[PDB]
């Protein structure tokens, strides 16, 4: 019944002030720890700080400058507030039970929540652009997801009635703006007896686009 | 503070071998230890505490040991499931620190990518940019390069790669790789190429296309 759930505006532009909410269930946080982990690219896990059952705090030694984890116990609430964020700051920040010695696992963290994704850019919200990728007994197509942010996007092929032989790679950065490609492999049959469309969901512009991929 | 070096920092190996992951402490941690297991898109979870205790749930195929400033993980009989990044951490004293992660892969047989190259769209040039996309799909192992050429003539700059985990069915990789260029630019040149090299041929994967064409 142990449960952590992390909640907060998952989008920040830069030098600005990044607030999330870790709120529990299932223990109380009178006498357990709560520690706030984060995860970016090409990092691994960092640990930030915690605060522990009295309301102590313990912070990471380069973030504690600007970092500053709270609680309410009454709510069951941990807090997380870190200033003057920059871009390396883009990662997924999770926080983290540790039972200390009233627990049989001590000051390993047991338990987790799912975790919440935080983008720190200058960039504004942009629906992509949708261009065809057309050949130019099975043929490979695709389409282009370009110029949108912030992630993510989520790519079908006919509705979902393709998705076998489907692959849609991880978005690239420039500008700003993410790109992203998805391809899809079909019979030559379907290719020239069946119309094939991308279907491309931008949830944070509250857009839906389909492009048809037509032969060149 | 206590560095955690962890290594090494990538391993692939065949469903049933012994996996042997180290974590050294810049310091004695005197067995204050865990190791976490973070599946892919999913959240960290801890597999082993206090050096060698096992975690609920957790298959006897894992077992941790070490002490001082030397610990190291083990998994018995890799299965698919263990695919995974794997972290230490230890918690002697504060600050807490992470050893970088160990991220294990499933080995499989050799698989040579079945290469696409595309123009780019008509709609695309109108806004004055246009991207040249190749694709190398379900190949093995991971390493791979790829070279574009413009009129037998390589192009270094303004290429994005982005590749695809593991897949969890086939275990093969994919990766695109796209050359974005000015319209000027590509409606100055006609040969477009992309080369890919990987362990499976001793030349080149060659796809090309003609602007004029
Ligand atoms: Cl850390």
């Amino acid at each position: 019944q142990v449960q952590l759930k992390e909640s907060g505006p998952g989008l920040v532009q830069p030098s600005q002030t990044l607030s999330l909410t870790c709120t529990v269930s299932g223990f109380s946080l009178t006498n357990n720890n709560v520690n706030w982990v984060r995860q970016a690219t090409g990092r691994g896990l960092e640990w930030m700080g915690g605060v522990w059952a009295g309301g102590a705090t313990d912070y990471n030694s380069a973030l504690k400058s600007r970092l500053t984890i709270t609680r309410d116990t009454s709510k069951s609430q941990v807090f997380l507030k870190m200033h003057s964020l920059q871009s390396e700051d883009t990662a997924t920040y999770y926080c983290a039970r540790d039972g200390g010695y009233s627990s049989s696992t001590l000051y390993a963290m047991d338990a987790w929540g799912q975790g919440t994704t935080v983008t720190v850019s200058s960039a504004s919200t942009t629906a992509p652009s949708v261009y065809p990728l057309a050949p130019g007994s099975m043929v490979t197509l695709g389409c282009l997801v370009k110029g949108y942010f912030p992630e993510p996007v989520t790519v079908t092929w006919n509705s979902g009635s393709l998705a076998s032989g489907v692959h849609t790679f991880p978005a690239v950065l420039q500008s700003g703006l993410y790109t992203l490609s998805s391809s899809v492999t079909v019979p030559a049959s379907p290719w020239a007896s069946e119309a094939v469309t991308c279907n491309v969901a931008h949830p944070a512009s509250s857009t839906k686009v389909d492009k048809k991929i037509v032969p060149r | 503070d206590i560095q955690m070096t962890q290594s090494p920092a990538s391993l692939s190996a065949s469903l049933g071998e012994t996996v042997t992951i180290e974590c050294r402490a810049s310091e004695d941690i005197y067995n204050a230890l865990a190791w976490y297991q973070q599946k892919p898109g999913k959240s960290p979870q801890l597999l082993i505490y206090n050096t060698d205790t096992l975690h609920t749930g957790v298959p006897s195929r894992f077992s941790g040991s070490g002490s001082g400033t030397q610990y190291s993980l083990k998994i018995n009989s890799l299965q698919s499931e263990d695919v995974a990044s794997y972290f230490c951490q230890h918690y002697f004293g504060y600050p807490r620190t992470f050893g970088g992660g160990t991220k294990l892969e499933l080995k499989r047989a050799d698989a040579a990518p079945t290469v696409s190259i595309f123009p780019p769209s008509s709609e695309q040039l109108a806004s004055g940019g246009a991207s040249v996309v190749c694709l190398l799909n379900n190949f093995y192992p991971k390493d791979i390069s790829v070279k574009w050429k413009i009129d037998g003539s390589e192009r270094q700059n303004g290429v994005l790669d982005s590749v695809t985990d593991q897949d969890s069915k086939d275990s093969t990789y994919s990766m695109s790789s796209t050359l974005t260029l000015t319209k000027a630019e590509y409606e100055s040149h006609n040969s477009y190429t992309c080369e890919v090299t990987h362990k499976t041929s001793t030349s080149p994967v060659v796809k090309s296309f003609n602007r004029g064409e």
